[PDB]
C-alpha cells in the first residue's frame, strides 16, 4: 500500500537573478526513486 | 489558436536578460482563456491525481522564476505537475506567467493542473496589481476575460488517496468531499465559506482548534484540527501555499502539512528560497529548492 515518505535532502538549485533562465549558478539535487 | 507558438514565443525569452517583456495578440490570450476555461469545466472542481507529479506554491508574477523553476524540474511534459494558486499580482509579469500556464494546460490537459489561489479573484487582483497590468498592456475587457476563465479553476487536489492539496487550507464546514465536488462554477470566491476557506486559511501553532485569521478573512487551525482531518480521510498530508516561508517549504504538526512558497525572494522584501515538492510513484515526497546566491 502506497503511504507517503519523505526523501533525502536535495542540494538547492543556485541562481543569480540577475543571470538568464537557462544558466543557473548552481545545479541542484534531482529525486531518484 | 496556435497552442504551440504560443509556448514557443513565451520560452522564447529563457535566454534573455531578465525582466524582457513577452506580447501575445490579445485575441491569442483570449482563446487561452477561453480553451482553457472549457478544460476546467470538464475536469472535476476536486481534482483526483496519481502520482509522479510536482507540486507547486505561489508563483505571484514572478516569470522569470517559473522559467528557472520548469528548467530545474523539467519543463512540462517531462514532469507532470500541479499548482497551488496565485499566478497573478505583486510580480511585475502576471501576464506572461498566466499565460504560459493556461497554454500548458491546454497542451497537456491530462498531465498539467492548476488550482485557484486567493489571487485568482477579480475584487484581490483588482487592487494587487493584475487588474493594473492588464489595464496598462491590454485592457479591461481582457482582465475581465481572465475573471471568467478563474472562476473555473478547481479548488483542491487529492494525490493517490493520500495528499490533499489546496492554496489555503482547512475549513470548518468541511466534512465530506463531496462537499467540495457539489461546488458549481463558475464562481467567485465568496467572502466566507468552505471555498473561501480552501483558498484561504492558515496554520497557526498557537491555536487549539479554529481561531481568527487577522487577514479579516477566514480562519486559523491547530495541529489537532489537521491530525483529526487525515485521521478522518485516510490521509497522509495536507500541501498547501499561500504564506512565505523562508526555505520554500515548511513542516507544521509533525510533517501532517507542509506550505510550499515558490516565488524566491518574493517581491524583492523577503528572503526566502522557493520550492516545490516531488511525489514519486510510491508517494516518497521530495523537495526542490530554487535559492537565490
Ligand atoms: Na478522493
Amino acid at each position: 500500500r502506497k503511504r507517503v515518505t519523505f526523501g533525502e535532502d536535495l542540494s538547492p538549485e543556485v541562481f543569480d537573478e540577475s543571470l538568464p533562465a537557462n544558466t543557473p549558478l548552481r545545479k541542484g539535487g534531482t529525486p531518484v526513486c | 489558436l496556435n497552442i504551440d507558438s504560443i509556448i514557443q514565443r513565451l520560452l522564447e525569452v529563457r535566454g534573455s536578460k531578465p525582466g524582457k517583456n513577452v506580447q501575445l495578440q490579445e485575441n491569442e490570450i483570449r482563446g487561452l482563456c477561453l480553451k482553457s476555461r472549457e478544460i476546467f469545466l470538464s475536469q472535476p472542481i476536486l481534482l483526483e491525481l496519481e502520482a509522479p507529479l510536482k507540486i507547486c506554491g505561489d508563483i505571484h508574477g514572478q516569470y522569470y522564476d517559473l522559467l528557472r523553476l520548469f528548467e530545474y524540474g523539467g519543463f512540462p511534459p517531462e514532469s507532470n505537475y500541479l499548482f497551488l494558486g496565485d499566478y497573478v499580482d505583486r510580480g511585475k509579469q502576471s501576464l506572461e506567467t498566466i499565460c504560459l500556464l493556461l497554454a500548458y494546460k491546454i497542451k497537456y490537459p491530462e498531465n498539467f493542473f492548476l488550482l485557484r489561489g486567493n489571487h485568482e479573484c477579480a475584487s484581490i487582483n483588482r487592487i494587487y496589481g493584475f487588474y493594473d497590468e492588464c489595464k496598462r498592456r491590454y485592457n479591461i475587457k481582457l482582465w475581465k476575460t481572465f475573471t471568467d476563465c478563474f472562476n473555473c479553476l478547481p479548488i483542491a487536489a487529492i494525490v493517490d488517496e493520500k495528499i490533499f492539496c489546496c492554496h489555503g487550507g482547512l475549513s470548518p464546514d468541511l466534512q465530506s468531499m463531496e462537499q467540495i465536488r457539489r461546488i458549481m462554477r463558475p464562481t467567485d470566491v465568496p467572502d466566507q465559506g468552505l471555498l473561501c476557506d480552501l483558498l484561504w486559511s492558515d496554520p497557526d501553532k498557537d491555536v487549539l482548534g479554529w481561531g481568527e485569521n487577522d487577514r479579516g478573512v477566514s480562519f486559523t487551525f491547530g495541529a489537532e484540527v489537521v491530525a483529526k482531518f487525515l485521521h478522518k480521510h485516510d490521509l497522509d498530508l495536507i500541501c498547501r501555499a499561500h504564506q512565505v516561508v523562508e526555505d520554500g517549504y515548511e513542516f507544521f504538526a509533525k510533517r501532517q502539512l507542509v506550505t510550499l512558497f515558490s516565488a524566491p525572494n518574493y517581491c524583492g522584501e523577503f528572503d526566502n528560497a522557493g520550492a516545490m515538492m516531488s511525489v514519486d510513484e510510491t508517494l516518497m515526497c521530495s523537495f526542490q529548492i530554487l535559492k537565490p546566491a
